[PDB]
């Protein structure tokens, strides 16, 4: 938030699945009934994350913390053929 | 400093309150940067973050909770009598008071739900955590501080989130258990235990005789019979065209369009799309598929309505398709008109009630004695059934029509569609056995007829379990007849009356009343 | 300092041996020479406050009187003679000798007998402080030996925070479900008499005066537990309830206290003898009280709902509305056969919870080089086994008692035990078997209201065969009039009481040349 200068920052967290207690901070972090609240080890003041965007990616759904797979919404990506790869690879 | 002022607005006991003493004092005259003194640090975080003796104020009043139980969701009779009962009980009391429930049905009938409105009429706070991947009673009764990264569990976590005594802790999916996990959770579940719950990190022992605890599970079979003992098992049920369209209209195109933000004025949802919906598009016993395609149509209706495509969508069949694409499951049954070798039978899973037919067939043609190939992922206990089936078959068949030599000579092939789902459950002995001399005779049955029950060896018809559920499925696949064993007429007149309305019902003791009704 | 004088003045009152007195003053000593700040100085401070916290010769003080304890044992659980004997005997050995006494007992049966109740109430009985220890599941050994000092966190293990919180050297520890342990080898030491007294723990680094504890563990199978760990303990059986005794329990404690968890009083909510009797005979069948427990809770919770809601001030529970509170009875059918066919013959089980009546059926698979037998039912492997020696036996019977008979020489036999998704074992149903096989032979039915157990040897001989209490229970239930067991289980049988064996004319036979004489 200091480096981007702005108040809505758009985060992007990837390999949400290969994590370790962090997993609860990041819980929290995406719930937005408390993110208005948030408060880390360093400041002693609260700081307002609700107008942040988050945006998750991981290989695969089965992310060891469970709450994290009713609080995301599953898109799919799916592959491509060898002439959309060309065109891409063209590009 | 902070720490101290914290356990001012609770009721601390003294077990833990001369522990917390001096472990401050211990870190107070420790240093401000060993890591010790991290381990003391976290050590009294946790001692000092749960809520001792803080309790929610509830709510004993019948109508209220009524009211608001009968509003958020559709039928689930049982829960809400269960629920009243408890109510009743506690003022009877005079005092909170905590059980144990468990709910369990097929997944996407409203189990995890209706618990958020039970926490809701009772106001006591709620919080979920899943047990369904647990492998070790680590994760469930924390670690000792001894071990590096160790946590209070999870309890401990609930009682620290939810900032009360007597909250309701609802566990998923408890069915599924690893490899011991389920010795924790009885400890954890029993009532004598409750009062002085130790866990691992937190040396202190909690209690936990206020809260109460739901079970949320797929089939009781598999939960642990320890378990089974602790627990009070009541059944969810699955849902008819009717239910489902009534539980569709009422809750889930309202809360799908609030949740994408439209309105009534923008996005109707005609009941005939909706019928359409069930019928064809969502084959299963709950409305976790209705449910997202309501959403998606809600959602592409949205996103219409920004582009200034249209100002306001009216959802159609006709127009249906441009929305949620073309039809699935575009027939009702894969028989609809059963040839000889074919019967149509009833099956119980953990996903809920299913139909299923059994198909016969020559492997080679008439003119040493017969055989029968069993295939389709059959389990053992099917296997030895399909077996008693075969010897029943031929014992009734050399006394029923002594000139047939078909069943003592020919080689039969028996296959049971969708074989690459494995199957099992000696239910299917009638069903086998009817397949059998229906081949053999070459006269097709009742072409709706379905049947279920465990056949012996002399014929007598046993009973089965998961009436409820095949009745369900069998209204669900269009049938009119449907013939059950004699010993489950208890269990089957428990349905509601509209469930067992067009169905004709037949009870029976013995292999000849089937053979009377099928031919 | 005044840490010094803290620690000092816990011994006090306690009376410290010389082997930890010389620990204790030792780093008392060694804590003045460090800084208040050192790490060093903080696991001596750790280390002090374990040792001066044990209770060093403090024992609570037992009441020996035979008649009180006896009031309260009585006062609390219904008919566990085996339990109350040994605790009769363990108080009448401890007043003899004048102190207090420790041992190790190991109460064993099904779930829901009562076995952690009953510890619960032998402690409230003599005294003692009272302690729960579940070692079911329990994986590492840290837990009762603890880890090394030198280690950032430790532990004294669970014994040493169980005299700790008990501030006695002679509590009553439970050490439940020692059967479903992952590790054992530590217990070893915590139990071995030998040794016990002398029991070590990693952290202390001193060893603890454990000889006076009474450990009292629970189990509900006897075989999994090691032979080593099972040989150091004295195994106590409480056995299951019949219906007679199901129907005292309820009566006497099991309505009570859930009308108190209810809050209901008798003059709102009466429920009748008969309809407990109805609960337990077709509502509920187990060996425990488990379920009976919850039927009378469901009936109490309809109670109570009805008197507040206003439906009615008062409610009285009979067989005639029964089902309006706990809906149909789930068991109703009492038998499988009431009149048995040619080709089956009644059978006795040793079920869990409780024996069960089993059926062998038989029958042609083809009409009319030799026979063979088809055996389905989910039989066991010792259970075919038993199926094969009874083919043979009933071969070699009928070629010697009927020579022209041909039946069972090339007919093709398919034999069946009904509800086969139960798996099933044991070598009980040799002579069933041998019976079937014979009445199907002879085209001739057996005695309608015969049953039948016992293991067959090869040559004939009936071999005796266990739980005889459980099919004896299961064959009054069905209704069996005549009963056919070993010879060898004639103690077995007349060891039940009277009541339970006054209506069965029972057969005690040592070969098949008789047991077909009394089916026939
Ligand atoms: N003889 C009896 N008299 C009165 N109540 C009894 C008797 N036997 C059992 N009960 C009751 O039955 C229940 C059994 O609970 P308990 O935990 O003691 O059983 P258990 O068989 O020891 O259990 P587990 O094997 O799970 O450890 C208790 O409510 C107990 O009071
Ligand atoms: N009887 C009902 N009344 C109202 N809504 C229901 C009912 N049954 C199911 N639902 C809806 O279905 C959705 C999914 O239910 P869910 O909680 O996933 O069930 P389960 O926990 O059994 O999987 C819920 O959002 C709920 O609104
Ligand atoms: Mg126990």
């Amino acid at each position: 938030l200091k480096k981007t200068k702005t108040e809505n920052p758009l985060i992007l967290i990837d390999e949400v699945d290969k994590i370790g207690d962090p997993s609860s901070a990041l819980l929290e972090l995406l719930d937005p009934e408390q993110n208005a609240n948030f408060l880390d080890h360093y400041l002693d003041v609260p700081v307002d994350l609700s107008k942040v965007l988050f945006i998750c990616t991981a290989n695969v759904t089965d992310t060891i913390p469970e709450p994290l797979r009713d609080r995301m919404e599953m898109i799919n990506v799916s592959g491509y053929v060898a002439q959309e790869k060309l065109a891409i690879a063209e590009r | 400093e902070k720490f101290r002022e914290r356990l001012k607005e609770l009721v601390v006991p003294k077990h833990v309150m001369d522990v917390v003493d001096e472990e401050l004092s211990k870190l107070g005259l420790l240093d401000n940067h060993s890591s010790e003194f991290n381990v003391t640090r976290n050590y009294l975080d946790w001692l000092t973050s749960i809520p001792w003796g803080k309790y929610s104020n509830e709510n004993l009043d019948l109508a209220r909770a009524q009211a608001v139980l009968e509003e958020d969701h559709y039928g689930m009779e049982d829960v809400k009598k269960r629920i009243l009962e408890f109510i009743a009980v506690s003022q009877l009391r005079g005092s909170t008071q905590g059980k144990i429930l468990c709910f369990y049905g097929p997944p996407g009938v409203g189990k995890t739900s209706i618990a958020r409105s039970i926490a809701r009429a009772l106001n006591r706070e709620y919080f979920r955590f899943s047990v369904g991947g647990m492998t070790d009673v680590a994760e469930i009764k924390g670690h000792r501080r001894t071990y590096v990264g160790a946590m209070p569990g999870k309890i401990i976590q609930c009682l620290k989130k939810t900032k009360t005594e007597n909250p309701l802790i609802l566990i998923d999916e408890v069915d599924k258990i690893g490899r011991d996990p389920s010795s924790a959770l009885l400890e954890l579940l029993d009532p004598e235990q409750n009062a002085n719950f130790l866990d691992h990190y937190l040396d202190v022992p909690v209690d936990l005789s206020k809260v109460l605890f739901i079970c949320t599970a797929n089939v009781t079979d598999t939960i642990p019979e320890p378990l089974r003992d602790r627990m009070e098992m009541i059944n969810v049920s699955g849902y008819v065209a009717q239910e489902k369209l009534a539980i569709a209209e009422r809750y889930l195109v309202p809360q799908a369009r609030a949740l994408c933000g439209l309105d009534e004025s923008k996005a109707k949802l005609s009941s005939d799309v909706l019928t359409l919906l069930i019928k064809q598009y969502c084959r299963e016993s709950g409305v976790r598929n209705l449910q997202k395609q309501v959403e998606k149509v809600l959602r592409k209706s949205a996103y219409k309505i920004v582009s200034g495509e249209a100002e306001s969508v009216e959802v159609t069949p006709e127009n249906l398709q441009d929305f949620v694409g073309k039809p699935v499951f575009t027939v009702e049954r894969m028989y609809d008109v059963t040839p000889p070798g074919v019967v149509m039978g009833l099956a119980w899973t953990a996903m809920g009630g299913s139909t299923l037919f059994v198909e016969t067939s020559l492997r080679r043609p008439q003119d040493k004695d017969g055989s029968l190939e069993v295939t389709g992922q059959l389990g053992e206990v099917m296997k030895e059934s399909a077996r008693i089936a075969y010897t029943f078959a031929r014992a009734f068949l050399m006394q029923h029509a002594p000139a047939n030599d078909y069943l003592v000579t020919s080689h039969i092939h028996l296959h049971v569609p969708e074989g690459a789902t494995p199957k099992d459950g000696p239910s299917a002995g009638c069903t086998i056995v009817t397949a059998l001399l229906s081949l053999a005779m070459g006269r097709p049955v009742r072409q709706n007829l379905a049947m279920t029950g465990e056949v012996s060896l002399t014929g007598k018809i046993l009973p089965v379990g998961g009436i409820k559920e095949k009745t369900i499925a069998a209204k669900r696949a269009g049938v009119t007849c449907i013939v059950l064993p004699a010993e489950n007429k208890k269990d089957f007149y428990d349905l509601a009356a509209f469930i067992t309305e067009g169905l004709e019902v037949h009870f029976v003791e013995h292999y000849r009343e089937i053979f009377d009704i099928a031919f």
